């Protein structure tokens, strides 16, 4: 029935059918490192025809210090995206100063928390991996669920085939971890991940952040991600 | 366009063991001619309690009938006429139902409670409730409040005239009105001394002074 | 009140699907001096004369946009396109960005499948047009998404229509050069085969304002 | 089977969704109480089975204002909202008249609010005082019947006391008199020992015109005289 | 329309007088300056009558709630806490009034001061009305706050008479009393005090 | 009306104010008063101003900002403590009056131990001395005398004295006690001394 | 700010000078009064400049609207009935002497429109603070069904008149034709001849007491 | 949210049963401190501080510890947190623990009677402390009732958690003392993984954590014990 | 109003523009209180927006300014030209027609491969003077209108252009009272930006 109505079980109905259906969207791969966290995409290809090196709608920029790797309902993550910037705006306008990512997934779970709790409209089908740098805490990577219950972590795999890729992270990452050995080991899980061997480079998508005190933040280009393609050639971080 | 006028007139207060005493005047002045010399300035609302008052006729029908409706409300609610206490109270809110443009019309609430009891409220014209064994409240304030205190606060070393029966008290408020009307102008002619004993009130009416 | 489905699929939007998939053919090819676009203008008689019901309509003087649904629709979704791109054009004395304007389209398209009591939109929207970033054809989808295409069909049988564009298309085509490519995809891919000025044909014409093109004028290109 | 709607009516002229809630407030604790010539008398019980509570944050014996006492039974979640708004509108009386709020017209406003056509309110009260006029004990329900009542009870036991009260209640009944007869219908339903914990009862003088809560030392000296 | 208030070791005597002026004439003799709020918080008005008698006694129903809502004393700053708010929403409203209360707590004999504008001030020895800054001083020239109740009581009726005879706002009867551990006790009125005559001549 | 003093030092913070509390134009109602609004972040707001809009503010200010202090674990930033305050100032601009003057400083290791003043309207500017009311035309000139850079915290202590001093001199109303609210080392003492 | 307008034979040719103030200054020697409200009809208005930005731009977008909304160019008569509109719910607040006209289905109109809301079609008008300046020489030059050559020269003198019979003007001065086939920006008579040179003095490079350098070389 | 034909409520049992699907949550009362206790899971080499998943303060002297749906807390913390600093400001007094669980209360019951809203599937528990210096932990579950306790315990089988507790609760112990009955909870999750147990020692109206490191002088003490 | 001075003046040279600002915020009119308050922004890169008049809408507007902006400017991978934002503050100050946001800004900023000066100045309404050649607003236009007359050449280099806009603030400076020491010149160049604190008079 509608999402304000409970189950027999204790669970619910709608937001559990959105937890399923992020399930059968492309993945997204999650790494903090010891320069600055990493993301990783999935661009699934309905045909040849897209632009395929201007754009990409799997990770997205919240602000000039966040950045998040959607993964779920590419039409749904368009309006907390345009919430989410509104948010770490108006937190600059009432506090001039840069909104803490742990203040900032508060904000947005509660968008979808109180979807999921009044007003008789359906969930919002996604789920993504926000991460940023701060001056409280360093480096952060959260992750939040059409729920509302967010969580910290190191390294997440959601999307498609998620309890495989994260099972790479278990073994292969490490505590310290440098920004190219990082890239590295996000590599081989975003191309396991879809039981291939090596990525098309027509494909996949990383973003980096590496705050060297004023925060590049530099996204990545078709032809900068040959060369970790290459990499991953003779240096094989293996299924395992 | 200023909405605050005064009409002219007087209610007299007074008390005892078991009767209150309200009088006014009836004429009901605009701004300097006399218009008609009867409009009654008392009305009834149960048979133990009056009220009287004195400001602008705007706020004085509107007032005694608003305040008719709100105790008629509270009649037909519990099934127990009101008491004073009760309805002075009732008073003290409506007067401050509106306070940013107050009841330009001051007033007088007296009658009997208890078995005997005389109590006689009077208050300014923003609702600030106080019990007084005598008042005077209008025109002729100024003008009758210290010819009463003289006779129930004393200031001789000789206190006079004890005893205060209802017979000779009648007369000496009729004394006191008509000591009004040739010292203040907006002090009428027709007269009620509304007299509250045990079992009722009386209408006893007296003309006096035509000018 | 478009709930889910334990699938994990809205059901609404894949009926809504069903009618994009069932109208008249919309194409649009990008090249690399301006965009073109075209829709088969299914004629049913001479009555409906051509200049009131267009397929082709403007949004600015360097947007132009495509309808694929219900005819219905045309107008509404039409109405605060123009309406966004004077909003934009008020405050911001240049021209409006299709980037800014399709994300606006498509979160106004958006709120109308999360609302209570109401419906989808019934039509894919085809918007294209000159940019300060070159040249761009977005595609909008009744879902509320938009994608950043290159040359793509959205009408009736667009799954072996889109195989003539996987085919015969280039990387550097020239706007002369892509309209015979479109008409192509027009003509030889279905039935409509009297194409005689039953086509509305739209173009970026190398940075000049948008120019919806003249049956005549489609004539010198319909003789091949 | 019409059960859909809230505000249904029936062929047979009845309504449905308030039938509901009439079978819901035969689950809570029971309680009793006697209205005398001198006053109002309640009691109940006090399932604290778990020893591990308080005692005294749970209590079945709430006050709507220094005059007016009052009894639970239902949902005791919604209880609590009803007791709430009396509190606030008995309250919101005295500002505004000097005196004190009469049970029949403090009454009528408990029922008012259980007419919110949400839901019904599945709670029956037994609001006693002694306003004016004497004492009053009065007995609400989901409904709306608003029913002056001599002497009733409400709880899961309400049935055996129903008929307990019928052959005990004397006109010229005193405190103490019906203090024992408010005690010998608890001691028939209960499935436990009449101790110094488990009742709870509380009075209304006539004379001081408020309420006291006998606390556990002064229902030792009435549990023990063995009715 | 003077008020004091002391805090000695023993509860704070409170006394007021009673004359309700009005521009040159006095209105009445015998307002009631001192309003029980509780049982255990009396309040005292000054300047507006009623611009202030209403909020004491609307008090005394945001203050009745809470001592059944929670079936606990309220405290006294919260009591004065409330009228510091309830009074922005007509601090330019032309509102003019001075309430000074007092009470016992949960912990020691607190008191405060509100008025229009919300100066919730605590303290000790506080005063407010028309003739209030005579017997801010009378009270200053001798205060200890070790004096036995029978000798502070006639502080309060000189702190009166001193501040009702070189001020022609105040007047009339003198009201005093004494808030107890538990509730509060009473005097009633004076009306004419010759704390310093042997009816001989007129001072100056 | 009331002086609100602030000196910013290298290591140290400390804040000065008037403990009395005008009434009217006539009498005193209590020495010894509350201007101040101790903060668990270590920072301590001053306000100066009308008493009852001066109390208000006070409160608005500091339970908007336990509040965030504890919507998350972390304290609240010096630096986005003060540009706040300011907003909710000129927030209650349009509408209200709210005749006040603040001094605002706290400390976090981010930038070291901060100083803001402000005014009636929001002027808020990162200083290291300043002073607020009428007795700051007396005590803004002293500072600038006395304000070597590398100042320890005791130094201040005599600067201070070598300023209410001066106030008890050449000013109209003549403050007597005063409190000080030093800062040095994430410790808040309050050596509030006379003359 | 005199800004003259009246009708040819068959277009309206409207100008002003480009020399805004500030009571005892002068603002800048170049600020086109003209505006473009679509390629047909040109606006121009004096008064306040600041309520004039979001009275042009606001009519121009919501006449293009309109104009997308059907096929045909814009009527003359429907903009200046929908500032009214606006104008007077803003009586005391937006103030504007505007004064436009171009060419439609019907004759050259120009209206001129006062900041109270009156509103009424004109022949030849002057707005601004030497409006009373140009309009003298109008007055006595203005022959009926002239050539655009005619009236180029006519309104060339009437802002002519209003810049040198007035202190709130100067500047050079710019028309506009607004035939139907297209418009015309020009400036003719842009005051060449120079009584006096300015002689700009570049100062040498010594150094200017500066204490800090912060220099950076972001990209 | 209507009601049933018998009597009861399908959306408030449902609710409640929502929350015994849930990490378990022990509180036990002493003589001037509270400490609480709470058994959590997370995955190894990931999920660092688990955000502080329970345990939450709302003042200087209320902690808070739910149960059951975790993203259901962080709108009845920030709707509580809110209405604890509100009423910081309304009565200049820090508030009480008496009036935050008759506030959170009140939340959830204002969910339930109200229509087209889902109720609040979160049961709780808030140990703070009273006007006086008293310390009562209070509990609320999903249907609205509340009520003091002196040791509680809500979530997946907290039957089997608090009759364990109703045996062996003393009345006064010590700071050690009543670590160790808390700890002596570890009867819902295997193995007794002190990366699972977190506890917190409310005293002196100034709450803090508890580290690690006594944790296993603590934790390994009751596997000698069971012999 | 005359309260709280200050003074803005921006300066176009051949390829780099350049803007000056006082420092010296006055509590009241004649009063010095602070003396490090700059009135000029980054609002990107490319783009420098200088605010003067009343501090209540200085910080005000420039954080409005900047939520407006940062909120922009992440909906396009490329920065914001100063012709789309130079529109901006046109339609932010004609919003609050009847508010008291009481500012004169100034915008300057290359225009864009190739780059253009691109001044603007504004007044309290919102009225865009568009100035291809020097700009300048604040309380003390007067004295600056007539000081960057005679003292301006058509295209200078870029350290000369350092050079007429240092005599253009140190002489005006010099000679209001309010508008007090400080002058934190900010020349910039496509490549290179220079931020330069100047040594005024200390009075």
């Amino acid at each position: 029935s509608r999402t304000t109505t409970f189950s027999p079980e204790g669970r619910l109905y709608q937001v559990e059918y959105a937890l399923e259906a992020i399930n059968n969207a492309s993945i997204t791969i999650g790494l903090i490192t010891k320069d600055g966290v990493i993301l990783g995409a999935d661009k699934v290809f309905i045909s040849k025809l897209i632009d395929k090196a201007n754009n990409y709608e799997k990770i997205y920029k919240i602000d000039k210090h966040i950045f998040c790797g959607v993964a779920g309902l590419n039409a749904d993550a368009n309006i907390l995206i345009n919430q989410s910037r509104l948010y770490a705006q108006r937190y600059l306008y009432n506090y001039n100063e840069v909104q803490p990512v742990s203040q900032l997934v508060v904000q947005i779970c509660d968008i979808k928390q109180s979807y999921t709790q009044y007003g008789g409209l359906r969930p919002y089908g996604v789920s993504f991996l926000i991460g940023g740098y701060d001056t409280k805490d360093g480096y952060q990577l959260y992750h939040t669920d059409p729920s509302g219950n967010y969580s910290g972590w190191f390294a997440t795999a959601i999307g498609t085939n998620n309890l495989t890729a994260s099972s790479v992270l278990k073994q292969e990452w490490k505590n310290d971890m440098t920004l190219e050995e990082g890239l590295l080991l996000a590599l081989k899980t975003l191309a396991k991940s879809t039981d291939t061997e090596i990525p098309k480079s027509e494909k996949i998508e990383l973003a980096y952040l590496t705050n060297k005190d004023g925060e590049v933040y530099q996204k990545y280009l078709t032809e900068k991600e040959i060369e970790e393609l290459i990499k991953l050639y003779t240096q094989k971080y293996i299924k395992e | 366009w200023y909405p605050y006028i005064d009409n002219g007139g007087t209610v007299i207060g007074l008390t005892g063991k078991d009767y209150v005493i309200l009088a006014a005047d009836t004429r009901l002045s605009l701004s300097y001619s006399i218009y008609t010399r009867f409009c009654p300035k008392i009305s009834k609302l149960t048979d133990k309690c009056i009220i009287g008052s004195s400001g602008m006729q705007s706020d004085i029908k509107t007032l005694h009938s608003l305040l008719q409706k709100k105790i008629q409300l509270f009649v037909l609610e519990h099934s127990h006429y009101p008491d004073i206490h009760v309805i002075a109270r009732l008073l003290c809110v409506i007067l401050y139902s509106r306070r940013f443009f107050p009841y330009y019309a001051f007033n007088i609430l007296a009658g009997v409670d208890e078995n005997n009891k005389g109590v006689l409220y009077n208050y300014d014209s923003v609702g600030s409730y106080c019990e007084a064994t005598h008042s005077c409240v209008g025109s002729g304030s100024q003008l009758i409040l210290p010819i009463l205190d003289n006779r129930v606060e004393q200031k001789n070393q000789l206190i006079k005239n004890t005893n205060f029966n209802l017979g000779d008290d009648i007369n000496f408020v009729k004394d006191a009105i008509t000591s009004a009307t040739e010292r203040d102008i907006y002090t009428g002619d027709k007269t009620l001394i509304y007299v509250i004993d045990k079992m009722g009130i009386n209408v006893n009416t007296l003309d006096l002074k035509q000018d | 009140l478009t709930t889910f489905s334990p699938t994990g699929k809205l059901v609404q939007i894949e009926y809504a699907l069903n009618r994009v998939s069932s109208s008249s053919p919309a194409l649009g090819i990008r090249a690399k001096n301006g965009v073109i676009i075209a829709t088969e203008k299914k004629s049913p008689n001479e009555l409906i004369e051509e200049n009131s019901i267009f397929k082709i309509q403007q949004i600015s003087e360097h947007i132009g946009i495509v309808y694929a649904g219900m005819p219905g629709d045309f107008r509404v979704l039409l109405k605060r396109a123009r309406k966004e791109a004077i909003r934009y054009s008020l405050q911001y004395g240049s021209e409006i960005l299709v980037k800014e304007l399709v994300k606006i389209i498509a979160s106004i398209v958006q709120e109308f499948t999360q609302t209570g009591g109401v419906r989808p939109f019934g039509l894919s929207l085809l918007i294209c047009g000159v940019d300060v970033y070159g040249y761009h054809l977005y595609q909008i989808d009744p879902s509320g998404c938009y994608f950043n295409w290159m040359a793509t069909c959205v009408g009736k049988d667009y799954q072996n229509n889109m195989s003539f564009l996987e085919k015969r298309y280039n990387k550097d085509i020239e706007i002369e050069d892509a309209i015979h490519t479109a008409i192509l995809t027009l003509k030889e891919s279905y039935e409509g085969v009297l194409n005689e000025k039953n086509i509305e044909i739209g173009v970026a014409y190398d940075n000049k304002p948008f120019k919806i093109l003249t049956q005549n004028e489609i004539k010198d290109y319909l003789i091949e | 089977e019409y059960d859909r709607g809230v505000n249904t009516f029936s062929p047979e002229g009845r309504l449905f969704q308030v039938e509901y809630a009439l079978g819901a407030i035969k689950l809570g604790s029971t309680a009793v109480g006697i209205c005398v010539n001198d006053g109002v008398i309640l009691a109940s019980e006090r399932r604290i089975s778990s020893t591990l509570i308080e005692k005294d944050s749970v209590e079945k014996l709430l006050s709507i204002d220094d005059h007016i006492g009052c009894a639970m039974s239902g949902l005791m979640a919604d209880a609590r909202t009803l007791i709430d708004y009396a509190r606030v509108e008995c309250n919101h009386y005295k500002f505004i008249y000097n005196e004190n709020i009469n049970i029949k017209s403090c009454v009528e406003l408990i029922s008012e609010l259980a007419l919110d056509f949400s839901r019904p309110f599945g709670v029956a009260l037994l609001i006693g005082g002694v306003d004016k006029n004497g004492p009053c004990l009065w007995y609400t329900e989901p409904s709306g019947t608003n029913t002056r009542f001599s002497a009733a009870s409400i709880g899961s036991a309400q049935e055996g006391a129903e008929l307990l009260l019928q052959e005990n209640y004397k006109k010229d009944m005193t405190f103490e008199q019906a203090e024992i007869l408010a005690l010998t219908v608890l001691r028939q339903v209960m499935e436990d020992k009449l101790s110094t914990s488990n009742v709870e009862i509380c009075a209304i003088k006539k004379s001081d015109q408020t309420f006291y809560k006998y606390n556990t030392d002064d229902i030792s000296r009435i549990i023990d005289v063995l009715p | 329309t003077t008020t004091l208030a002391f805090k000695f070791k023993d509860g704070i005597i409170v006394a007021v007088d009673s004359r309700a002026s009005m521009g040159s004439f006095i209105s009445s003799q015998n307002v009631e300056k001192i309003i029980e709020i509780n049982k255990n918080i009396l309040g005292t008005m000054a300047g507006g009558a009623a611009d202030c008698l209403y909020w004491e006694k609307y008090l005394g129903k945001i203050i009745k709630i809470y001592e059944l809502r929670n079936n606990e004393k309220i405290s006294v700053r919260a009591a004065s806490t409330i009228l510091s708010n309830i009074l922005y929403q007509y601090k330019g409203y032309g509102l003019c009034c001075g309430i000074i209360l007092s009470g016992y707590d949960h912990t020691g004999f607190n008191m405060f001061y509100v008025d229009d504008s919300g100066k919730k001030v605590e303290g000790n020895l506080f005063s407010c009305g028309s003739g209030s800054t005579y017997a801010y001083s009378i009270l200053d020239s001798a205060y200890d706050y070790n004096l036995n109740l029978d000798q502070a009581v006639e502080l309060a009726r000189n702190a009166i008479y001193h501040a009702t005879f070189r001020d022609g706002g105040s007047g009339g009867k003198v009201r005093v009393f004494h808030i107890h551990k538990n509730g509060y006790d009473k005097i009633i009125e004076g009306e004419d005090v010759f704390d310093l005559h042997y009816h001989y001549t007129n001072p100056e | 009306m009331d002086t609100l003093i602030g000196l910013r030092g290298n290591n140290f913070v400390v804040l000065a104010a008037d403990t009395y509390s005008i009434n009217s134009i006539i009498k005193l109602k209590n020495d010894d008063n509350t201007k101040f609004y101790d903060i668990h972040g270590n920072k301590c707001l001053l306000l100066g101003g009308s008493i009852g809009d001066r109390l208000q503010f006070g409160e608005f200010i500091r339970k908007n900002v336990h509040l965030y202090q504890y919507q998350n674990n972390t304290d609240m930033f010096v630096k986005s403590f003060a540009f706040f305050t300011r907003k909710n100032l000129a927030y209650y601009l349009r509408r209200n009056p709210f005749e006040v003057n603040c001094l605002i400083a706290g400390y976090d290791k981010k930038d070291g131990y901060q100083l803001y003043w402000c005014d009636y309207l929001s002027n808020m500017d990162s200083v290291n001395k300043g002073a607020h009311g009428y007795g700051a035309y007396l005590v803004s000139a002293i500072l600038d005398k006395y304000y070597h850079e590398n100042l320890t915290v005791d130094e201040a202590l005599d600067i201070f004295k070598l300023c209410f001093e001066e106030l008890k001199k050449r000013f109209l109303l003549t403050q007597i006690n005063y409190e000080l609210r030093i800062m040095y080392d994430n410790k808040v003492e309050t050596q509030y001394v006379t003359v | 700010t005199t800004i003259c307008g009246l009708v040819c034979q068959n277009a309206v040719i409207l100008g002003a000078d480009t020399r805004a103030t500030e009571g005892p200054i002068v603002a800048d020697k170049n600020c086109s009064k003209l505006h473009y409200i679509s390629k047909n009809i040109w606006c121009a208005g004096a008064g306040v400049a600041g309520d004039l930005e979001h009275t042009t731009l606001w009519l121009q977008h919501n006449v293009e609207l309109h104009r997308l909304n059907t096929n045909t160019q814009p009527r003359v008569s429907m903009c200046v009935s929908r500032l009214t509109q606006e104008l007077f719910k803003y009586q005391g607040y937006k103030v504007c002497a505007i004064v436009l006209g171009g060419v439609d289905v019907n004759g050259p109109q120009l209206y001129g429109i006062h900041p109270h809301g009156s509103s009424c079609l004109l022949p030849f008008t002057a707005l601004g603070s030497g409006s009373l300046n140009a309009m003298a020489v109008l007055e006595a030059k203005y022959r009926d069904n002239m050539t655009i050559e005619e009236g180029k020269n006519l309104v060339c003198e009437a802002i002519c008149a209003g810049i040198f019979n007035d202190l709130g003007s100067g500047g050079n001065v710019d028309i506009c034709v607004i035939t139907k086939d297209s418009y015309q920006h020009i400036r003719p008579y842009k005051e060449p001849n120079m009584r006096l040179y300015h002689l700009p003095h570049p100062t040498i490079y010594p150094k200017g007491t500066t204490p800090i350098l912060s220099e950076k070389i972001e990209y | 949210t209507v009601f049933s034909p018998d009597g009861h409520l399908l959306q408030v049992e449902h609710a409640l049963e929502a929350v015994k699907k849930g990490g378990c949550a022990v509180a036990i009362k002493s003589s001037n401190f509270a400490v609480l206790a709470v058994e959590k899971k997370n995955i190894p080499k990931l999920q660092n501080p688990k955000t502080t998943e329970k345990l939450i303060k709302l003042d200087e002297h209320n902690c808070l510890a739910f149960a059951g749906l975790n993203a259901d807390a962080r709108v009845l913390v920030n709707k509580t947190r809110l209405e604890c600093q509100r009423y910081y400001l309304n009565m200049d007094e820090p508030a009480p623990v008496d009036y935050i669980a008759k506030y959170v209360a009140k939340v959830q019951q204002k969910f339930t009677h109200r229509g087209g809203v889902r109720p609040f599937g979160i049961a709780t528990l808030i140990a703070g402390f009273k006007n006086n210096k008293e310390i009562c932990i209070y509990q609320t579950e999903p249907s609205g009732i509340y009520a003091a306790w002196k040791a509680q315990a809500i979530g997946k089988n907290a039957k089997i958690v608090q009759e364990f507790l109703e045996k062996n609760y003393q009345e006064n112990m010590e700071q050690k003392d009543c670590i160790f009955l808390a700890l002596k909870a570890i009867f819902e999750v295997v193995e007794l993984s002190s990366k699972n147990v977190e506890v917190a020692l409310l005293t002196e109206k100034d709450l803090t954590f508890i580290e690690e490191q006594e944790i296993n002088s603590m934790v390994e003490l009751i596997d000698q014990e069971r012999t | 109003y005359n309260y709280n001075g200050g003074c803005v003046l921006g300066m176009s040279g051949s390829n780099c523009v350049a803007i000056a600002c006082d420092l010296r915020l006055g509590a009241n009119t004649f009063t010095t209180v602070s003396t490090k308050f700059s009135k000029i922004f980054k609002m990107n890169n490319n783009v420098y927006v200088g605010l003067s008049g009343l501090a209540t809408d200085i910080q005000t507007l420039y954080e409005i300014l900047r939520y407006r902006v940062n909120l922009y400017e992440v909906r396009q991978d490329a920065e914001m030209d100063v012709e789309c934002f130079a529109n901006m503050l046109s339609s932010i100050l004609y919003s609050n027609r009847f508010s008291p946001y009481f500012v004169n800004p100034i915008v300057v900023g290359f225009k864009l491969v190739n780059y253009e000066p691109y001044l603007t100045a504004y007044d309290l309404i919102g009225a865009k003077c568009e100035t291809r050649d020097f700009v300048v607003n604040g309380v003390t236009s007067e004295q600056l209108f007539g000081m960057c007359e005679s003292l301006y050449v058509k295209d200078q280099d870029e350290n000369g252009l350092f050079e007429t806009i240092s005599q253009c603030l140190l002489s005006a400076l010099d000679r209001d009272c309010i508008s007090g020491w400080g002058a934190e010149v900010l020349v910039l160049t496509p490549e290179k930006i220079i931020k330069k604190k100047l040594k005024a008079r200390m009075d």
